[PDB]
């Protein structure tokens, strides 16, 4: 396929990235980001007709997804004509011979939660074959399509967006469904923001939480209070709090990866999970966020000789220190690498790093002839048994 | 790599002696072709 | 196959396993436990351990499914619903059903039971009952000889030709949750610490005795063979130079201490020596009981010739279940093996999967014909409601 | 129209979730899987708008 | 070449006149060892108007050409600073002799 | 799996096509608006061998270690400076992960640096396992009288001669019950 004929559409708990056209050499940050919102004008005859715009407010806008997870798939497949139909006419505006080069044959690579139902994706890919009449279709997960962005095989990832925390362990390129954690996102780091920011609003504790100046400890920490911007411009300084507000998110997380990954009766892809921790969404710009997720992981399930007993037999080395040897599992809890040579993802930094690897699985896929990963038409010709056909 | 003496004295394989021993310059493999030109006016 | 989108469930004595036919993996993993959280609240779920994290007062984790495979609490079972729609995100009436322990031809009442949970209770419109130890023979076995030692202790049926031999299907006590009252009563003074407690003893049981357990083991030989030959080897090795593999530690990191519990090679031994010796535990468990003369169940199959069955049996073994992956087979080998050496011991299982093999062998669901299975409809409900 | 971009987009069947009555004929049972739909079985946005920049 | 680890030989005679120096210098030290109690003496049998003296001549011609490497890379043991100095003059005087 | 490890490969081309982008980027940065890029690149790359790989007397011998003792299991072998300096050197070498030459003369303890190397860091570390060794057909039995008289405990395995007295070692030691294969 062309790459200019590639479609990319991760709608996430707010926004919804779209790219449309490649950038082909490094792949781009996805231009388009909608929010995850499509208006929807219940026409008196009860027959829906769906909008971007509020349509002379009896449309109500639907969010098609918040959380990660499908909230309403006849929007969310009406989101798809949205955004769809909206690439189609703006490359017939802008291209406009696009319908025989870039809207010829859309090979739609949409970025799936795992709280979307089967139903739900086999009614996508009713609605993409025959409202939207997709004839190629991927259905990528937003775990595989951050794993890919370096291949990863075995890693966890955390989608904390700004409103939902998902625990997915992949294994072997493969989402582990028994295993999936979803616990609450940014407004948990935004809760705790407010735990301990209580004078400010959400506005300002949130451009906290798009701040520059906010980590989480476990120079901005030498300074008690440091100055960031509203989004007024107005100056507003903070004390501790910039390095809190993401830790409370952080032990919840922290424990949840740890009752995630401690229950494997497989002992070792439990550790090769633990050393491959990725956190993703539109909230992880937050710095310092995984960085101390990652050391209250080593604190709460790092299985070590502890202090105690690791001093204790330092003590009785001198009388070099050996080890008490423990039988557990996570005894090495480490994080995953970003692709630095993407220098539109340098740039555009990685919060949502989940486009990036849609992006080279689209230039993977949709430029080889595999349809073992993509629906064709005549493929459709088992439907959406046939996107059971079509997984990884 | 054990030896009593390394390779010949026009040495072209210094290379190949420090490519299996070291994984040191096994990426340009044509770089010091003319940078062994120290084996083959004396003083200048 | 058929155009069909079945939904296959293992219920096993400790785990609600749960996905579709389409699905190769269960959707969701959960207990066949509950902590009821006390208004009751069963509740299902794995990590709903945190509910038990707190180890709450009125929590209590009563299991739904005793030791026998077979629920006792059928409409908190009725953990379907949560299953359906909490995890499954389905209805149960619109896709049919795969459920998967063998017994001697008595309770085949339970499917009345399904005919409440799968036509009354949730209305599934077609749910078909499969024999879990011949569903994990299944996933391309005729005939096994499927030794289970799951949750709830060593089960074992022989299998002829697909038929199951009723009278020597024998289920032992001592598997999982009987080594997870094993491990909280030796590494007692260890975690310093020594149904309702489920809170306590479940939560332990799914936090740091399972984490004794997947990383206890089973001599390969018995442990006082083992134990005796392993003695004399490093006397060997003492006496000719002036070392034992079972003086070293396997240590255990108590995490809700953060403390060294050295128990050495033969102790994590010791534990899985219970299932084949509860002799050892409790003088009213001969080893009849135990897993080696369970022999027994060969010949109480030997009556269905009967060295033809030995002939079928052992060299058609099958080893399954969730306390058979503690490591240490070559116990079934070396111990049935001692009683049949005449058969040699073929032995079959899933390595990984095991756990969940019944749930596997109902997903091989994906058979090619509804003929191949018994497919209940609501009239077969009907049917069974008459005389 | 979205239809008319839609019709012109990507160049068949139809497919549906629906209750199957499998056959041995007929089941005395029925079950919901996907069937095949046989041959006789809104607004836009302009882009560059939510294009982050 | 390679094929003894003697520490009582003693004299040395070579007839095919080093076609290859390090073939030549590796059977050279099969004499002296580490607790040797002869006396080492060596010989390279060669007779007038022939060509055995050119093999040589040339001996000590590809001996000066590893010269600059394997005689510069006997003070590579410990990283010297100012022993390569001292041997690029010492040396070069003996390779001026011949 | 081959999907998979498919993009691992497209990685390593979106990885290299930003190399060969960047590489003439940097090529047409650095001398526009000789060999000592090989000094300080590689010193960093020495630090890749030891931790990566698994002054330059300081920054490759970092791990410092000097024991000149012999090991216990050498038994009946001569100390002197040489294979004391030889086995420490190398040590930290072994210690830093590194390989070399040993760019000696002659009669410096072939045999006793390398009976040292083996029976002093495997018997604090005790693997003296799978390890291989292979000398020349000239010299083959020596090494091996060598492996018994400086070295006891660790087994040698021969390949020579005809192949049919292979098959009764090759077969019993098929699984690899050895110290050493003296090849
Ligand atoms: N300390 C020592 N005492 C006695 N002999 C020694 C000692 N060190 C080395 N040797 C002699 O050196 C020989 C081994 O040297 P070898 O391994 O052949 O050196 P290389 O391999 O560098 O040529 C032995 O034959 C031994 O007699
Ligand atoms: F290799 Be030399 F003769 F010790
Ligand atoms: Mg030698």
């Amino acid at each position: 396929f062309r790459q200019d004929s590639i479609l990319i559409i991760y709608p996430r708990s707010q926004t919804t990235l779209v790219q449309f056209g490649l950038n082909e050499e490094t792949f781009t940050v996805p231009e388009l980001e909608i929010p995850t919102q499509i208006y929807r004008t219940t026409r008196q005859d009860g027959s829906y007709t769906y909008h971007s715009t509020n349509k002379d407010n009896k449309a109500e806008l639907i969010k098609p997804i918040q959380n990660g997870e499908i909230i309403d798939i006849s929007a969310f497949t009406q989101f798809l004509r949205l955004i769809f139909v909206s690439i189609l006419s703006d490359r017939a505006n802008k291209n406009q011979d696009a319908f025989e080069a870039e809207l010829s044959n859309i090979p739609l690579l949409l970025i799936t939660h795992h709280s979307w139902s089967q139903s739900d994706l086999e009614i996508i890919t009713q609605y993409v074959f025959e409202s939207l009449e997709i004839n190629n279709l991927i259905q990528l997960p937003a775990s595989l399509a951050a794993t890919y962005s370096i291949s990863l095989q075995n890693c966890c990832i955390i989608d904390v967006g700004t409103h939902h925390t998902d625990i997915i362990p992949i294994v072997d390129y493969a989402q582990l469904d028994h295993l999936v954690s979803s616990i609450p996102g940014g407004q948990s780091i935004n809760d705790s923001l407010k735990k301990l920011l209580p004078q400010w609003d959400d506005d300002q504790i949130e451009s906290l939480k798009k701040s520059p100046i906010f980590e989480v400890l476990s120079k901005n920490s030498d300074l008690e209070f440091n100055t960031f911007w509203d989004e007024k411009g107005n100056e507003i300084k903070v004390g501790k709090q910039r390095f809190q507000g993401c830790n409370n998110l952080i032990k919840n997380i922290s424990n949840r990866v740890g009752l995630t990954l401690d229950n494997i009766d497989d002992i070792n892809k439990a550790k090769a999970v633990w050393e491959n921790i990725i956190i993703v969404g539109g909230t992880t710009s937050i710095s310092g966020f995984k960085e101390a997720l990652l050391g209250q992981l080593l604190k709460d399930h790092l299985i070590i000789e502890p202090e105690e007993e690791k001093s204790k037999r330092e003590e009785e080395a001198k009388s070099f220190v050996p080890t008490i040897e423990y039988v557990q599992c996570p005894t090495v809890i480490k994080l995953a690498k970003y692709p630095d040579y993407f220098p539109e993802w340098k740039k555009s930094g990685y919060s949502e790093i989940i486009f990036l690897g849609a992006q080279i699985v689209s230039k993977q896929i949709f430029t080889h002839p595999k349809d073992t990963f993509y629906i064709t038409r005549e493929k459709y010709n088992k439907g959406p048994a046939a996107l059971w056909d079509v997984q990884f | 790599i054990l030896t009593g003496t390394p390779l010949q004295n026009n040495l072209p394989e210094l290379w190949a002696l420090l490519n299996f021993v070291l994984p040191k310059i096994f990426n340009s493999v044509k770089s010091f072709d003319e940078w062994f030109n120290t084996p083959f006016d004396k003083i200048e | 196959t058929l155009n069909r989108k079945c939904v296959v469930i293992h219920n096993g004595s400790h785990r609600t396993v749960a996905g579709f036919s389409n699905v190769e993996l269960p959707q969701c993993i959960i207990p066949s436990s509950y902590i009821k959280r006390t208004e009751a609240e069963f509740i299902f779920g794995t990590y709903n351990i945190d509910a038990a994290a707190e180890k709450r007062n009125g929590d209590e984790v009563y299991t739904l499914v005793d030791s026998q495979g077979l629920p006792y609490n059928w409409d908190a079972l009725e953990q379907w619903r949560y299953l359906y729609d909490t995890q499954l995100k389905v209805s149960p009436e619109e896709l049919p059903l795969v459920i998967t322990p063998a017994t001697n031809g008595k309770p085949d009442a339970i499917l009345e039971r399904y005919y409440e949970l799968a036509f009354d209770k949730l209305n599934v419109p077609v749910f078909q009952i499969v024999i879990e130890p011949l569903a994990i023979a299944l996933s391309g076995k005729s005939s096994a000889f499927v030794i289970d030692i799951g949750a709830s202790g060593c089960n074992v049926t022989p299998i002829i030709d697909g038929i199951v031999v009723k009278n020597a299907v024998v289920r032992s006590k001592f598997g999982g949750d009987f080594l997870d009252f094993q491990v909280h009563e030796r590494l007692a003074p260890l975690i310093k610490e020594e149904q309702k407690r489920s809170t306590d003893v479940w939560y332990e049981a799914s936090t740091w005795i399972q984490q004794f357990k997947s990383t206890l083991q089973v001599s390969e030989k018995d442990l006082f063979e083992l134990e005796r030959y392993y003695k004399e080897q490093a006397d060997i090795y003492a006496k000719q130079q002036e070392n034992n593999p079972l003086v070293q530690k396997k240590n255990f990191l108590f995490k809700p201490l953060n403390k060294t519990l050295t128990l050495d090679l033969k102790e994590c031994y010791q534990f899985a020596e219970y299932l084949f010796k509860p002799q050892l535990i409790s003088d009213k468990f001969s080893p009849e009981d135990g897993l080696g003369p369970l022999a027994k169940s060969v010949k109480k199959a030997g009556a269905s010739s009967p060295e033809q069955v030995y002939s079928l049996l052992l060299t058609n073994v099958i080893i399954t279940g969730s306390t058979s992956l503690i490591e240490g087979e070559q116990r079934i080998i070396k111990e049935l093996s001692i009683r049949f050496p005449q058969y040699k011991l073929t032995t079959f299982a899933n390595q990984v999967d095991r756990k969940i093999q019944g749930w596997l062998g109902a997903l091989t669901a994906n058979l090619p014909s509804w003929s191949l299975g018994k497919w209940y409809s609501k009239e077969d409900y009907e049917t069974l409601k008459r005389d | 129209d979205p239809q008319t971009l839609i019709t012109k987009a990507n160049k068949k069947e139809s497919w549906r979730y629906d209750w199957y009555q499998p056959s041995k004929e007929k089941y005395p049972f029925r079950y919901k899987t996907w069937l095949r739909n046989q041959e006789d079985e809104e607004d836009i946005l302009d882009l560059k708008e939510f294009d982050r920049r | 070449g390679l094929g003894l680890n003697l520490q009582t030989a003693d004299t040395v005679i070579i007839f095919d006149t080093d076609w290859n120096p390090h073939q030549d210098l590796q059977a050279q030290d099969r004499a002296h060892r580490i607790g040797q109690k002869n006396e080492v003496r060596i010989l390279r049998l060669i007779t007038t108007n022939s060509v055995e003296e050119v093999i040589l001549e040339r001996a000590y011609k590809k001996l000066d050409i590893d010269g600059k490497v394997i005689q510069a890379g006997k003070f590579d043991n410990k990283s010297t600073s100012e022993e390569q100095e001292a041997l690029l003059r010492s040396l070069l005087d003996a390779e001026e002799e011949r | 799996l081959k999907f998979g490890h498919r993009l691992i490969a497209t990685h390593t081309n979106l990885e290299r096509d930003e190399q060969k982008r960047a590489e003439k980027k940097a090529k047409e940065r650095l001398q526009a608006l000789l060999l000592d890029q090989t000094k300080d690149t590689r010193i960093t790359h020495l630090l890749r061998q030891t931790n990566a790989f698994l002054d330059y007397y300081n920054v490759a011998h970092r791990i410092k270690e000097d024991i000149k003792k012999q090991p216990s299991i050498l038994v009946g072998g001569t100390l002197k400076d040489y294979q004391i300096k030889g086995l420490q050197w190398m040590v930290s070498l072994f210690n830093n992960h590194l390989n070399g030459i040993l760019a000696d003369e002659m009669g410096l303890g072939k045999t006793i640096q390398t009976i040292s190397l083996l029976t002093y860091l495997y018997e604090m570390k005790n693997i003296r396992g799978p390890y291989l060794v292979i000398v020349p057909l000239s010299t083959l039995s020596n090494w091996s009288s060598e492996f018994a008289k400086w070295a006891p405990t660790l087994r040698t395995i021969s390949f020579k001669g005809s192949p049919n007295e292979r098959k009764a070692k090759q077969a019993k030691i098929r699984a690899g019950e050895f110290d050493v294969v003296l090849t």
